[PDB]
RNA sequence: AAUUAUUAAUCUUGAACGAGGAAUGCCUAGUAAGCAUGAUUCAUCAGAUUGUGCUGACUACGUCCCUGCCCUUUGUACACA
């Protein structure tokens, strides 16, 4: 009987990837009424994976210097975006957001490896934590760039970006950046 | 397009000139030595887009 | 001050020795002073090696080797690190 | 003692600037950034220092690739090096 924002349940949501099941937290300790917890999540290496997923979303939502530390404004933005998401394509907005998180990060990448003095740009593999982090970062950047010098508000932009990310449509920032990363990765090895 | 899941069973070391690369041994049930970017643990799960490929020694 | 007892090469009871040419840089060096290396290599690495195996007839195939026998001059040999720089006592250690 | 206008108050005037080329700085947690404030100077004057608190992230948990410093072997015709 604990709901997100007192409206949405996440008692029935599932992941259905099985690689990202351990890295996104909607369970015992992470079921909260509001995405404000003043925890200590960066003291150890992997403790970042127990911060509730919506709080990580709001943590990346306050960026570009103008907006540093303004946590409550970010929470209001995210809450109204979730209302807009539920209104159209009526579903649980947290389930839509989890689906979008599962799609917005590349599965493989490229880097410089010094095999025997001569080098390449060899393809490598991406870990689940890296994929989750990149999905969050790319969604937030897409929404932020959409709303700059624009008639549409920031929460409308964020709702559109999340919905488009969940549907694999190549009109979102995250999907296209990820496809380009994967294309170069398949090309360099 | 179609991922393949492999389980990390131990971590071997770090490569790259700046050390931003991790060497693992993963198991489907065959073993492979694969080469990863980002923080990893034993027990993590990888989504391999290629199946017939290994990494040189370190 | 005569840093080496044998003068950098193994010649005794002879006047002249014919030279050979460096496998890397083409310089002339006497045969008793050049450093020699003999190599037994495979044609391909192990993954391509197994790929040839099931593309083959005869059901029992072995790839051939390569035999090379290269020779180098001092400058062209220690730039590639076949030979390094040692200390005064360690220089005398043969084998 | 206010002219080359000490500072403050009111109305009027309403420039460049649409995120910054080659380069380059600081930073790992109540920290960066954002936000204001007490003292020093002081007849009068802070866009400066030196302290204090308020709101509060992202990314790593490494390496010797660039830069700097150190140690071992080695060469030296350098020792104001
Ligand atoms: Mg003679
Ligand atoms: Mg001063
Ligand atoms: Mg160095």
């Amino acid at each position: 009987d604990i709901k997100l924002f007192k409206k949405w349940s996440y008692e029935e949501i599932n992941i259905a990837d099985l690689s990202l099941v351990d890295c996104i937290a909607v369970s015992q300790k992470a079921c909260v009424y509001t995405p404000h917890t003043a925890g200590r999540y960066q003291k150890k290496r992997f403790r970042k994976a127990l911060c509730p997923i919506v709080e990580r979303l709001v943590n990346s939502m306050m960026m570009h210097g103008r907006n540093n530390g303004k946590k409550l404004k970010a929470i209001r933005i995210v809450a109204y975006a979730f209302e807009i998401i539920h209104l159209m394509t009526g579903e649980n907005p947290l389930q839509v957001f989890v689906n979008a998180v599962q799609k917005g990060g590349p599965r493989e990448d490229s880097t410089r490896i010094g095999s025997a003095g001569v080098v390449r740009r060899q393809a490598v593999d991406v870990s689940p934590l890296r994929r989750v982090n990149q999905a969050i970062y790319l969604i937030c950047t897409g929404a932020r760039n959409a709303a700059f010098r624009n008639i549409k508000s920031i929460s409308e932009c964020l709702a559109e970006e999340i919905i488009n990310c969940a549907n694999e449509s190549s009109s979102s920032y995250a999907i296209k950046k990820k496809d380009e990363i994967e294309r170069v990765a398949k090309a360099n090895r | 397009e179609k991922s393949k899941l492999a389980k990390v069973e131990k971590v071997l070391g770090r490569t790259g000139s700046r050390g931003g690369v991790i060497q693992v041994r993963a198991q489907f049930g065959r073993f492979l030595i694969r080469n990863v970017k980002g923080p990893v643990r034993e027990g993590d799960i990888l989504a391999l887009l290629e199946t017939e490929r290994e990494a040189r020694r370190l | 001050p005569k840093k080496r007892r044998n003068g950098g090469r193994s010649k005794h009871n002879r006047g002249h020795v014919n030279p050979l040419r460096c496998s890397n840089c083409g310089r002339c060096v006497p045969k008793d002073k050049a450093i020699k290396r003999f190599n037994i290599r495979n044609i391909v690495d192990t993954s391509a090696q197994r790929d040839i195996k099931e593309a083959s007839v005869y059901s029992t195939f072995q790839l051939p080797k390569l035999y090379i026998k290269q020779c180098y001059c001092v400058s062209c040999a220690i730039h590639s690190r076949f030979v390094r720089v040692r200390s005064r006592e360690q220089r005398r250690v043969r084998k």
